Order: C-alpha cells, then sequence, then structure tokens
RNA sequence: CUAAACCUAGCCCCAAACCCACUCCACCUUACUACCAGACAACCUUAGCCAAACCAUUUACCCAAAUAAAGUAUAGGCGAUA
RNA sequence: GCUACCUAAGAACAGCUAAAAGAGCACACCCGUCUAUGUAGCAAAAUAGUGGGAAGAUUUAUAGGUAGAGGCGACAAACCUA
RNA sequence: CCUCCGCAUAAGCCUGCGUCAGAUAACACAACUGACAAUUAACAGCCCAAUAUCUACAAUCAACCAACAAGUCAUUAUUACCCUCACUGUCAACCCAACACAGGCAUGCUCAUAAGGAAAGGUUAAAAAAAGUAAAAGGAACUCGGCAAAUCUUACCCC
C-alpha cells in the first residue's frame, strides 16, 4: 500500500455520494 | 545442414571437460567453483 | 487503480513521549555550559560525518579516506565508481559553463 | 517510493465527468479525452 | 463410500487421538417416548432424582414456564433473533426448527390457552454419557394459535393471520443437570401417526414418476 | 541440456561408469585373471548371535516403572567406582609402583591386541 | 514445518490443519505477547472464569491449552454453532463448537473460594513448584491428567512384548573395564588367535 | 552397518566380525507372482547377497538356497508447488530363493459415541414429502 | 522361520494393537553387556516386523495400527546405541585419551576453508602412492581474497538478522506496554 | 463478470561488537565413489574506455589523525589535468 | 560434444560391366546441381521430384588435442555451439 | 489401404500411455495429479605380482598368379601363488532439435516383411491456389535461355 490517508477519506466521501445516489433513502 | 543438434550429450565427455577434477586442478578453473558459493548456487559443478 | 477502497487506522500520534519531550535539549550546551563542549560532538551518527555538511563527492571521499579501509570489497568498489561517475559530471556535464 | 501521488484518481475523474456524453473510448479512457477535452474547450 | 474412496484415492490417515473431547450440551434422541392414547413409580424417581441435582426445582409451576417459553421462543422465529433462540433451544431442535423458515419469514401470535398445559412424564439419562446426565420432560398443550408463512417475495405459503384454530402439542425439554448453567429446552416432538394432519397447503404440486430409461 | 539438480547415479553413465560407479556396496573382494572375482570369508561379515533361551527381557517397559534421574557416566565415573577399589586394596595391604601396571589393567601399547581403541579397528 | 507456521484449533498434521495451512500459503503472523515457562502458570484441567468478551461473567473447566499462540479452550463457554454432517443431501446436525481465549483474557481460579483471583509466581522452601493466590493466601495446587502416552498407569497390565517391572529395574551389570567385543567373545567361548598388524592411516 | 568404516584385512589378519548391525529389511507381498519358493525383500543399497544369507542364517535361523540381487529408481518426476525436483529414495530388492521344502507364501494382513448419534440422527430425519411442498415440518398448523 | 517377520495372528485385522513405554536410557545403563546385545536383535526383529506392516500397509492403502509403536523401538535402539558407545568413548579417553576414534587434523583446503579432514584407511604410506598426492591439502595466495567476501556475506547475513530481530522488538514494544 | 483493495513477509542505511566451522559415513579417479610404489607443483609493472572537443607525452581511483595550511610549494604537448 | 584440421584403435560400401583402375552404370550411404512449394513455414534452412559421387584425396560412430594479439583453413577473408 | 519401415545393441533420457482413484480434437486411452508395483545374470561392464627376455616374413575364402599405400593380434626362464564368482546396468511409446517438430542420428538381421502404422472430424464439390492425370491439329512459333515437363538424341566452341 502506498502511504496516505487524505485520498482515500475523500474516496469514501466519494463512495457515499455513489451509494446516495444508487439506494438514496426515503 | 539443420542446427539445434549441436548439443549431443555425451556423460563421460561432460565429466571431462566441465569435471570437478578439472576445474580444481587447473588454477583458471579453480576461479569458477569459489566465484559460485560466493553467490551460493547448490550444484557448484556439473 | 492506485488508490485504497477501505481507510487505513488511524495511526495514533503521541505528541509526548521521551524523546519529543526531551526533543531540543542540550543543543546550547557551549552558549551556557561555559564552553566545556560543542554542540556537533553530541549528534549520534556515522562516523565520516559528525558535525560536517557534504555533497554526494564530498561525503564519498569522505567516507573513503577515513573508513574506506573498514569498508566491503564489493561496496568500496561501489564507491569509486561512484565518484569517478559523479567526478566527470560535475566538471563537464551541465550549465555554467 | 518515498513520494507519490494519492489523488491521481481525481485530477482525472474530473476531466473524464466533462467528457462523459463523448462518444467511443473517448469518454472512458484518459488519454483520447486529453486531446479531445481542451480541443471541445 | 467414504471409507471405500479413501482407500482407491490413498488419503490414508491415522486414527485422530486427542485429549481434548467434543463436549455436548444435548442427548440425540429420546429416551423413552410417551405412546399417547387415542384421545407412575419412576416419574418420582425421575422428578426427586432432578431435585438431588437442583433441590430447589417445582413441578406445579413447571407448566407455567414451558408455555412461557413456547411463546416467546416462536417470537423469536418471527423477530429472526438467533442469539436469544441459541440459548432458549436445544442444538438437536434448532435445525428442524430453524432450516426450512429460510429464504422465508414467518408470523405466529398467541391468542390464548384453552386448558392448562400439563406434564405427561418424566424420564432421566444414566451415568454412560460422557460422564455426564440429561433429563427430560414431556408436556401437553392445548392452545389455538395463528400461522402465516411469507416466502422470500411476501405472498402466503398458508394459513391466515386472523383465524386461529385449534392444536395439541406434546412438547419435550431437557436440560443439562452436569453443569449449572443448564436450562430446560425445547428439544423435539413426538408427531403420534393418530392424530390428524394439519390445514393443506393452497398451492398445488406434482411427483416426477420414476425416470424409466430406454 | 543435462540436469545438475539430479544426484549423480549409476543409471545416467555409459557401460564403463554403470560398472565402475557402485551404489554403495561395501567391497568384498577383489578381481583378476580375466574378471575372476575371488570373495574371502575373512572380509564376509559373521553375525555374532547369543541364544535367546531363559531370555526373560521384553522389549516394551511398564509405565509401573519409576522415573531416574539422568546420571551419565564418564572417566572419574567409571574409574571411581570399578578400578578405585582396586587401588585401596593394593595401596592398604601391599606394595606397588608405576610397573607392573598391567596388574590393574592399563592400554600402554595398542599393537599387539586384537581389538584396537584408537583407530579402533571393529565397528559398533 | 515452514517458518511463520499458524497453530489454529487442529494439531499439525491433521487434514483440516494441511487444508488450511499447505506448504505454498505465507499469511501473515501473529504478534503474541512472549511469556516464557518462568512466568507461563497455566495448565490444562483447572477451573478459569472469564468476565468479558462473549458469555462474560461465568465459569469453565478448561478442556485444553495450545502454548504457542497462548490460547485457552474452555469447555461449554464461548460456543458458536457449526455443522458436521454430510452438506450433500442433508443438512448436517448442530453442535457447540469452542473458541480461544487469551491468557489475559482469562483469570484462574481459587478452589476455596471459586472467585476470580490474581495469580503470583513463588517458591515453598520444602520445594519444588507452587503456585499461590492474592491478597488471603491460599495454595493452588496442581489439577490432575491422562497423559497422551499412558492412558492408565495404574490400569496397565504387563502384555507379552511388555516386561515385568521386576525385569526392568533389577541389574546384572558388572564394571569388568572390558571391551563390548571381548565380552561377548568369552561369553561364547569361541577362539581367534590372529593378531590384528598395523595399518596406515592419512 | 551402514555408514561405518570396516577394519582393513590384509594376509595372516584377523576376521571381521558385527556385534550390533544397523540394517533392517522389508518383507513385503509382490507385484508380479514369482513361484512358492521365492520370496521378495527390500532392503538398503548398501547390503549384498552374502551378508544377507549369513544374516538370515544367523538371527532369523533359517535356511536359505540362494538369492538374486536388484537395485531401484525412485521416480523423480514429481515436483513440488516451486517446481523443484521431488525424488522418492531408491531402494534395493532381493529376491530369495529359499530351502528345500519351506514353501512360504505372503499371508493376508487385514482380512476382517460421536458416530452412533450422528447415524440415528440421519435416520429418525424425515424425507421431506413433495406433497408438502418445502413447507416447514415443525409446527401444528 | 519367517512367522516372526508378523506379530501375532490374534493381533492382525484390529484397529488397535497394545504395546508399552519405550526403552529409558538411565535403565539401559544399569543392565549388563550382553543383555543390551540380545536387546539388540529383539528390537531388530520388533522393529522389522512393525516396517513389515508398514510397507504392507501403504501397499494395502490403509493406516497402521499403532503408529507411535513404530517410533518406540527407534528411540530405543538408538538410546541403546548412545549407551553404548557412552561405554567405549569414556574407555577410550581412559586408556588412550581421543575423543572420535577416527584420526583426522585440521586442514585447510584449496578453497581455503578450514575443516576436520578426517584420515582414509590407507594400506601403503602417503609418500608412496600417487592419489593422496593429488588431493592438493593447502590454499593459493588468491584464495585469502575470495575468503574475505563469503566472510562479509557472514556478516550481512547476522547483520540482516540481528537487525530484524531488533525491528520486531521495536513493533510489539510499540504494542504491548511491557 | 473479469477485476480492484489491504499489511505483512522482509529489506536498506547506521552504531556497537571482530567472524565462521557433526566430532555417524562419503566427497580432487568421473566430487559426494571403503582399500596399493607418484617424485607433478604459487610468487611477474595491470591495460583500456574516457578527458585533452582528433591523438601519440599525459588524464586522481586511496592505504595508515578529522579540520586548516591548500588547491599553496610544485609537476605538466607548462594544455587539459595531477 | 556443432563445424575446420589433426591423433589412437575400429566399422560400412548390395548387384551388374571391366575383371588392372582417385574405372562406367547403380542401392544403402554422402553431398545439395536445377525447378516448384513453404516463408510466424513441419523446419532459426525443410518437403517432393530431378541430380554429382558411391573401393576411395570416400563416408561415419567412439576417445583425445590445437582457444581469440589466437586456433584451424585443398584462401570462401571460410569455420571456431543457430 | 500404406509401410524407405520394423526388431534389438551402442549412445542418450531417467519411470516419462503398467494397476487403482480423481478431476481436466475427445480427454474417461490418458501421455495430467496422488498412491502402489517395477528392470532378479549366464548377457555386458567392473581385471591381470615382479625381474629380465623373445617377437624379419600383411590382409584379400589365402592356395596359384599378383603387387604396393608395406600392413590389426604370438611368448619365453625363475621367484611368489591357501581361497572364489561379489558388486554394478537390465523398464518405457524414450534421444539431440524451445513442441507428441514432415528434421538430425552409428552398428547386426529382415529387403518386404511372423514386425509397425492410418493419408480422410462431417458436409457442399465455387473461384484463386498447390501436387498430379489425359488431350484434337501444331510441336519451342512461348521463353533472355527447351526453365519445367515429356522423350531417350547428334555435332561443334570458350574455360
Ligand atoms: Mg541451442
Ligand atoms: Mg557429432
Ligand atoms: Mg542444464
Ligand atoms: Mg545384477
Ligand atoms: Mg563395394
Ligand atoms: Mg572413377
Ligand atoms: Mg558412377
Ligand atoms: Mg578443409
Ligand atoms: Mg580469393
Ligand atoms: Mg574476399
Ligand atoms: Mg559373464
Ligand atoms: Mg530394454
Ligand atoms: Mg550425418
Ligand atoms: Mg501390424
Ligand atoms: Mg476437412
Ligand atoms: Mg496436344
Ligand atoms: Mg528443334
Ligand atoms: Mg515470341
Ligand atoms: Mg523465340
Ligand atoms: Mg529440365
Amino acid at each position: 500500500v502506498k502511504k496516505g490517508f487524505r485520498a482515500a477519506f475523500r474516496f469514501q466521501k466519494e463512495l457515499e455520494r455513489q451509494r446516495l445516489l444508487r439506494c438514496p433513502p426515503p | 545442414k539443420a542446427r539445434g543438434n549441436e548439443y549431443q550429450p555425451s556423460n563421460i565427455k561432460r565429466k571431462n571437460k566441465h569435471g570437478w577434477v578439472r576445474r580444481l586442478s587447473t588454477p583458471a578453473g579453480v576461479q569458477v567453483i569459489l566465484r559460485r558459493m560466493l553467490k551460493g548456487r547448490k550444484s557448484l559443478s556439473h | 487503480i492506485g488508490i485504497r477502497l477501505t481507510l487505513p487506522p488511524p495511526k495514533v500520534v503521541d505528541r509526548w513521549n521521551e524523546k519529543r519531550a526531551m526533543f531540543g535539549v542540550y543543543d546550547n550546551i557551549g552558549i551556557l555550559g561555559n564552553f566545556e563542549k560543542h554542540p556537533k560532538e553530541l549528534i549520534r551518527g556515522p562516523i565520516w560525518l559528525r558535525g560536517w555538511k557534504g555533497n554526494e563527492l564530498q561525503r564519498c571521499i569522505r567516507k573513503r579516506k577515513m573508513v574506506g579501509s573498514r569498508m566491503f570489497a564489493d561496496d568500496l568498489h561501489n564507491l569509486n565508481k561512484r565518484i569517478r561517475y559523479l567526478y566527470k559530471h560535475f566538471n563537464r556535464h551541465g550549465k555554467f559553463r | 517510493l518515498r513520494n507519490r501521488v494519492t489523488d491521481r484518481y481525481f485530477r482525472i475523474q474530473e476531466v473524464l465527468k466533462h467528457a462523459r456524453h463523448f462518444r467511443g473510448r473517448k469518454n472512458r479512457c484518459y488519454r483520447l479525452a486529453v486531446r479531445t477535452v481542451i480541443r471541445a474547450f | 463410500f467414504a471409507m471405500q474412496h479413501a482407500r482407491k484415492a490413498g488419503l490414508v490417515i491415522p486414527p485422530e487421538k486427542s485429549d481434548r473431547s467434543i463436549h455436548l450440551a444435548c442427548t440425540a434422541g429420546i429416551f423413552d417416548a410417551y405412546v399417547p392414547p387415542e384421545g407412575t413409580m419412576a416419574s418420582q424417581v425421575s422428578i426427586r432424582r432432578i431435585k438431588d441435582y437442583d433441590a430447589n426445582f417445582k413441578i406445579k409451576d413447571f407448566p407455567e414456564k414451558a408455555k412461557d417459553i413456547f411463546i416467546e421462543a416462536h417470537l423469536c422465529l418471527n423477530n429472526s433473533d438467533h442469539d436469544r433462540l441459541h440459548t432458549l433451544v436445544t442444538e438437536h431442535c434448532f435445525p428442524d426448527m430453524t432450516w426450512d423458515i429460510k429464504y422465508k419469514t414467518v408470523r405466529w401470535s398467541f391468542v390464548e390457552s384453552l386448558e392448562p398445559s400439563h406434564v405427561v412424564q418424566v424420564r432421566c439419562s444414566s451415568m454412560m454419557n460422557q460422564g455426564n446426565v440429561y433429563g427430560q420432560i414431556t408436556v401437553r398443550m392445548h392452545t389455538r394459535q395463528t400461522l402465516a408463512i411469507y416466502d422470500r417475495f411476501g405472498r402466503l405459503m398458508y394459513g391466515q393471520e386472523d383465524v386461529p384454530k385449534d392444536v395439541l402439542e406434546y412438547v419435550v425439554f431437557e436440560k443439562q443437570l452436569t453443569n449449572p448453567y443448564g436450562s430446560w429446552r425445547m428439544h423435539t416432538k413426538i408427531v403420534p401417526p393418530w392424530a390428524p394432519p394439519k390445514q393443506p397447503i393452497l398451492k398445488t404440486v406434482m411427483i416426477p414418476g420414476p425416470q424409466l430409461k430406454p | 541440456g543435462a540436469d545438475r539438480m539430479s544426484k549423480w547415479t549409476s543409471k545416467r553413465g555409459p557401460r564403463s561408469f554403470r560398472g565402475r560407479k557402485g551404489r554403495g556396496a561395501k567391497g568384498i573382494g577383489f578381481l583378476t585373471s580375466g574378471w575372476r572375482f575371488v570373495q574371502i570369508k575373512e572380509m564376509v561379515p559373521e553375525f555374532v548371535v547369543p541364544d535367546l533361551t531363559g531370555f526373560k527381557l521384553k522389549p516394551y517397559v511398564s509405565y509401573l516403572a519409576p522415573e531416574s534421574e539422568e546420571t551419565p557416566l564418564t572417566a572419574a565415573q567409571l574409574f571411581s567406582e570399578a578400578v578405585a577399589p582396586a587401588i585401596e586394596k593394593d595401596f592398604k595391604d601391599g606394595t606397588f609402583d608405576p610397573d607392573n601396571l598391567e596388574k590393574y589393567g592399563f592400554e600402554p601399547t595398542q599393537e599387539g591386541k586384537l581389538f584396537q581403541l584408537y583407530p579402533r579397528n571393529f565397528l559398533r | 514445518l515452514p517458518p511463520h507456521y499458524r497453530y489454529g484449533m487442529s494439531p499439525p498434521g491433521s487434514v483440516a490443519d494441511k487444508r488450511k495451512n499447505p506448504p505454498w500459503i505465507r499469511r501473515r503472523p501473529v504478534v503474541v505477547e512472549p511469556i516464557s515457562d518462568e512466568d507461563w502458570y497455566l495448565f490444562c484441567g483447572d477451573t478459569v472464569e472469564i468476565l468479558e468478551g462473549k458469555d462474560a461473567g461465568k465459569q469453565g473447566k478448561v478442556v485444553q491449552v495450545i502454548r504457542q499462540r497462548n490460547w485457552v479452550v474452555v469447555g461449554g463457554l464461548n460456543t458458536h454453532y457449526r455443522y458436521i454432517g454430510k452438506t450433500m443431501d442433508y443438512r448436517g446436525t448442530m453442535i457447540p463448537s469452542e473458541a480461544p481465549l487469551l491468557h489475559r483474557q482469562v483469570k484462574l481460579v481459587d478452589p476455596m473460594d471459586r472467585k476470580p483471583t490474581e495469580i503470583e509466581w513463588r517458591f515453598t522452601e520444602a520445594g519444588e513448584r507452587v503456585r499461590v493466590s492474592t491478597r488471603s493466601g491460599r495454595i493452588i495446587p496442581k489439577p490432575e491428567f491422562p497423559r497422551a502416552d499412558g492412558i492408565v498407569p495404574e490400569t496397565w497390565i504387563d502384555g507379552p512384548k511388555d516386561t515385568s517391572v521386576e525385569d526392568a529395574l533389577e541389574r546384572t551389570y558388572v564394571p569388568c573395564l572390558k571391551t563390548l567385543q571381548e565380552e561377548v567373545m568369552e561369553a561364547m567361548g569361541i577362539k581367534e588367535t590372529r593378531k590384528y598388524k598395523k595399518v596406515y592411516w592419512y | 552397518a551402514r555408514n561405518v568404516v570396516y577394519p582393513l584385512y590384509r594376509l595372516g589378519g584377523p576376521q571381521l566380525r558385527v556385534f550390533r548391525t544397523n540394517f533392517f529389511i522389508q518383507l513385503v507381498r509382490p507385484g508380479v507372482a514369482q513361484p512358492e519358493d521365492t520370496v521378495q525383500f527390500r532392503i538398503p543399497m548398501e547390503m549384498t547377497r552374502v551378508d544377507l544369507r549369513n544374516y538370515l542364517e544367523g538371527i532369523y535361523n533359517v535356511p536359505v538356497a540362494a538369492v538374486r540381487t536388484r537395485v531401484q529408481h525412485g521416480s523423480n518426476k514429481r515436483r513440488d508447488h516451486r517446481n523443484v525436483r521431488i525424488k522418492k529414495p531408491d531402494y534395493k530388492v532381493a529376491y530369495v530363493q529359499l530351502a528345500h521344502g519351506q514353501t512360504f507364501t505372503f499371508p493376508d494382513l487385514f482380512p476382517e459415541d460421536l458416530y452412533s448419534m450422528l447415524e440415528e440422527e440421519r435416520q429418525q430425519r424425515q424425507s421431506s414429502d413433495p406433497r408438502r411442498g418445502g413447507v416447514p415440518s415443525w409446527f401444528g398448523l | 522361520g519367517l512367522e516372526e517377520f508378523f506379530d501375532d495372528p490374534k493381533n492382525w485385522g484390529q484397529e488397535k494393537v497394545k504395546s508399552g513405554a519405550a526403552w529409558t536410557c538411565q535403565q539401559l545403563r544399569n543392565k549388563s553387556n550382553e543383555d543390551l546385545h540380545k536387546l539388540w536383535y529383539v528390537l531388530l526383529k520388533e522393529r522389522n516386523m512393525l516396517l513389515t506392516l508398514e510397507q504392507e500397509a501403504k501397499r494395502q492403502r490403509l493406516p497402521m495400527p499403532s503408529p507411535e509403536r513404530l517410533d518406540k523401538v527407534v528411540d530405543s535402539m538408538d538410546a541403546l546405541d548412545k549407551v553404548v558407545q557412552e561405554r567405549e568413548d569414556a574407555l577410550r579417553l581412559l586408556q588412550t585419551g581421543q575423543e572420535r576414534a577416527r584420526p583426522g587434523a585440521w586442514r585447510r583446503d584449496i578453497f581455503g576453508r578450514i575443516i576436520w579432514h578426517k584420515f582414509k584407511q590407507w594400506v601403503i604410506p602417503w609418500h608412496l602412492n600417487k592419489r593422496y598426492n593429488r588431493k592438493r591439502f593447502f590454499a593459493l595466495p588468491y584464495v585469502d581474497h575470495f575468503l574475505r567476501l563469503e566472510r562479509e556475506k557472514r556478516a550481512r547475513i547476522k547483520a540482516r538478522k540481528e537487525n530484524l530481530e531488533r525491528k520486531k522488538a521495536k513493533i510489539l514494544l510499540k504494542k504491548f506496554p511491557h
């Protein structure tokens, strides 16, 4: 694994964004 | 006429040309062995 | 892909330990310690650099002259090729001539 | 390796984000879009 | 075919011998089944034998907790809480209860109890069960409940939630006496033949006959 | 071409190597007079086999036997218990000296004995 | 065995263990707390208590113990469920399967008090090894255990291939100082007049 | 004995004698059918016939008529996951021709609870009737 | 004659055969000299019997009844060998004063590596023959340079492992408070 | 779906410390092969690429305290360079 | 260990003419004249046919020797592991 | 229906289509994986105690004749000389050519085989294309050239 966690943080924000668009709550 | 068939295997010739006793007898051949355990090969000779 | 899907574990940063609390101490031993010692002999490191700066060439020539007799044959051989390639490089290659 | 870009994923995605409507392999791959994205701009 | 294939395949092994032994919490099967009618000394010994292992033990109050464990264990099947059900139900009773309900939910409500649950007999194990003993109790139960099982897609397999119907069962409980943490848990059912069959299923089915080769 | 990892063996060579190599078998005789081999009983081993009658020992040991702490013998242990009593018997009763040490038993010179000790001739 | 070998539930050599750990697999190691036998105070069969994790606040007897990964096996405590029957057509009968527990997770118990108590590692002046408890001192004896070598030392019968205790312990040795090969010779009564001649060694 | 040096015998010398031999012999069942007298033995590669003859004659006290020697090559074709050659140990074989009329023949060796609760658990199991329709057979209703 | 190569027929077809404990080296010292000489041939006949079952078990593609019955005679026989050689080597040190019962000497081969070259078994002296003179028990001046090379590698291997266990000691010292 | 992801194995530089050899058998004949009459033995400048815009004199590569004197005395198709 | 040449001891060469042959025809065998095919091909030089030699300066197995500032060479500036 | 192939020795590889189970051009022949079995010496390798000494006269059916390239074989006197036949190779559809390669490969017998093999996966029967068969009349007018094919044919030049 390459060092760093800032990129992985903003990626989780992109993951949950896609999960929101895929299966949004009511 | 057709190449690839150069290697005509002969065990008595192999152990005479590239033999343990030959490389140890000649001073030049000694360099082949102790340069090899330096690398760490299992079969130091053939 | 280069990124990682899952996050890494949160690395705990101990800002108060033996090293960081006692960091920077005994650097001014000469200024207010009646100059009994210099701060250059304090640092722990190789013998070819204890309070001294040098480029790639300077550190190499200081190494072989000081500890080169103790260095390995392979490491010493790579050292001679290094300075020889870097001697000609700084002298012949580059701008400003 | 000591210093490596971690957000290469994002700086190309913003390029492809504008180039989603392109046809063929342009919207999918990167370098095909780089030639067309600046030309389209 | 397991031993024969091991011979032909060549996966020879020695007998697995180790100081460790697999400790169980329930005996498989039963010791004596109460043959019901068409509608003793050994019981009192088995009752007071349970008292020798746990002096604070009653019989008159057992049918109460039996029905209490009954309705709450089935309410756990509705909620699908496997953790509570495991401590309340034996390991022999779990697969026969919880296997077929996979890929489907279940609904089970308790209306009332027409007759009171009554102990039928009490049986007990011998000492030659892994140096342990296990007792068993049988209790008849005549109540009225509703049942409505819905499949993966939420359509009723059979039964209706609104109508209850009378039912008779002879529940079997058992408990581990060697340890003290053992508790009474549902084990098996006698399912006698003379009793009538339950309601059929609204759906129709077939069977494939003997596939006759050429 | 040929392999180096495989152990050298008689099988790989020609007729000469197939005959001269040998698979570790020890010598039994010599070969002269038109390849006429000649063994000798003096070189052939002779297994020394005792009688088993009146033999009550058995190969396996019962667990009822108690444990015994390890006491590996040595030169000091053997001499102080076996030959030492002979010393005090002669020291306290008669006279002796370094000469006539064969009375107690000693190895002055090995040549002249059948079973050599260093270099040992026997085996095991 | 290979380096960085993982000791699971089943022992080495078992079919389940070589399946889970073939020769080619190279998984991460485990950084277990180094505990030497000087400080180790947990043997099999002892009564031990648990107070956290799954099924916390109860007590059970140790079934076995493995010294490599510092795991304890308690019977009927911290038990999940698994099937063992054939999965082809039968569903598989359920059974309770035990789980490991770390040495720090588990705490020994006094037999008289039957409560979780700390442990101290002291010597009795009469010897040789003893385990003692915390603030209110009680000498904890060792539990006892059928070793794998002999299942019953007391209920043992001397078979035909087993020698009697008398024949085993009785001694007939004589410090004769004489060579082994020579001692056998006079026992046979055989003769040999030829002497071994000198030979060179280099 | 294997991996042990023997004494040199020159003319007029002592006789070689073994007291604690190290070789171990394998009486085995053969693959091909040999006659009734012939028996097979698998042994290390250092032994020969003359010492194996005195071996069987002395220790086991059986008369031996003759014996042949044979060597077999362990197949080195097997390869581990690292593609390294895996060789089986070679072994010497000896077909002993026994004495006048012993007529030896290899005898047969093997001619003839948790599983208790598991087996009975599978017979008390009831095959799901197709008329049931995959419904759980537990409930009364 | 040959039935002793197999156990009793009562044990044939049995899944677990009875077997006692193995021999202890201490009590083997306690026995006389002719006793263990007889016991060696007893364990020999026994060991051949157990190993006959091993090959026949692998041939029939089945396991043996008692696997640890095999090594019970193996660890008894070497222990018997341990007790024997413990008697003669103590005798050799008492009488002569040597440890190995095979003459040798530290010698430098052509590769410069010092090894305990054990003396071989010969009949004629070393100065008359021609084979032993070809072994060339000495190294040449150019070999000492190569001796330095593997000496460095031996230091590299030590420095790698010693630095490894140091880095190991650091990581759990970080994890565990101790 | 094919795939993707991980965090370890261990490695690199340092400092300190000088370092290695079954003692069951075999292993210089054809190494890993139990056993026979040979007179068979090492001591030698490194060179060249390259730089000098060619190339031919020449072009540091350590051998014994860090620094400083000092890039000084000096050498050199008195040129590069040393 | 291919090939160029050499060294020790060997092997092969049917049959028909001439009945002497570095003779003529022609198998095994050796070489590769000419044509086609193939060209990632069966093949890092082959297949089919037609051809030169085939008792000799012939062909060939086995073992040894000649090693690059060189060797070998019935000089093609050939051959010396594609 | 083919067989210019086959059998075996030497050389070479080393268990490489024997038994059992398994999965994986067709693989259920397995030549793939795991286990079991195996090739038994007379055949052939593995040799000779020393000193001194002898040894002009080919082979070719070896006789006549006939030569030249001048040739492949022998013992003797003395001393010493008790015992004995062990050890090793023995398989295969196999070797060198990156392959199950139309190639390379010595020796004895068979000269069409008592041995060993299968050119076609099935269909339709287009061109172009490769290897052959037959051809009216002409017979090199094609072509740099009778290249190729067919047939069985002469004479003259350069080197
Ligand atoms: Mg090649
Ligand atoms: Mg050749
Ligand atoms: Mg190779
Ligand atoms: Mg043989
Ligand atoms: Mg001819
Ligand atoms: Mg001619
Ligand atoms: Mg001709
Ligand atoms: Mg030529
Ligand atoms: Mg020319
Ligand atoms: Mg030219
Ligand atoms: Mg013969
Ligand atoms: Mg054969
Ligand atoms: Mg050829
Ligand atoms: Mg045929
Ligand atoms: Mg076709
Ligand atoms: Mg025409
Ligand atoms: Mg014309
Ligand atoms: Mg024209
Ligand atoms: Mg024309
Ligand atoms: Mg033509």
